[PDB]
C-alpha cells in the first residue's frame, strides 16, 4: 500500500547531521495528522511500503538543535518504508497509531 | 543516542 491520509506507517530511519550519525531507531505514526516534525511526514507522502529514501528537516522546525547539532543545520534522515497498513478504530478515534 | 531536549524526535514536540 501507499503511504497516505490515515494510514498506519512503519519506519525505520537515521538520523545524520553533516555526515555524523547522531540516531537511529524505529517508529509507528498515522499519517496526514502532523504527528511527525516538519517535513518528515511529507517526505514519505505517496511511498510505497519497501521504499528506501532520505529526507532533509531544517533543525530550525524540530524543537531539538546545548547541543552537537548548529543552529541553521539541516537534519538529514534516511527512511525506509517497512510496513503500511489501515488504521483501526483505536487508531482513528485518537489520531495516533497504537501497538 | 536520544537525549532530553529532543526526546520526541521524530515524533512532533509536544
Ligand atoms: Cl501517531
Amino acid at each position: 500500500m501507499k503511504v497516505g491520509q490515515d494510514k498506519v506507517v512503519t519506519i525505520r530511519y537515521t538520523l545524520q547531521v553533516e555526515g555524523e550519525v547522531l540516531d537511529q531507531g524505529e517508529l509507528s505514526y498515522l499519517h496526514g495528522h502532523r504527528n511527525l516534525i516538519p517535513g518528515l511526514e511529507e517526505a514519505l507522502e505517496g511511498r510505497e511500503e519497501g521504499e528506501a529514501f532520505q529526507a532533509h528537516v531544517p533543525a530550525e522546525k524540530a524543537y531539538g538543535a546545548p547541543g552537537i547539532i548548529p543552529p541553521h543545520a539541516t537534519l538529514d534522515f534516511q527512511v525506509e518504508v517497512v510496513k503500511v497498513r489501515e488504521a483501526t478504530p483505536e487508531e482513528l478515534l485518537h489520531g495516533h497509531a497504537h501497538p | 543516542t536520544r537525549y532530553w531536549n529532543a526526546k520526541a524526535l521524530p515524533f512532533a514536540f509536544g
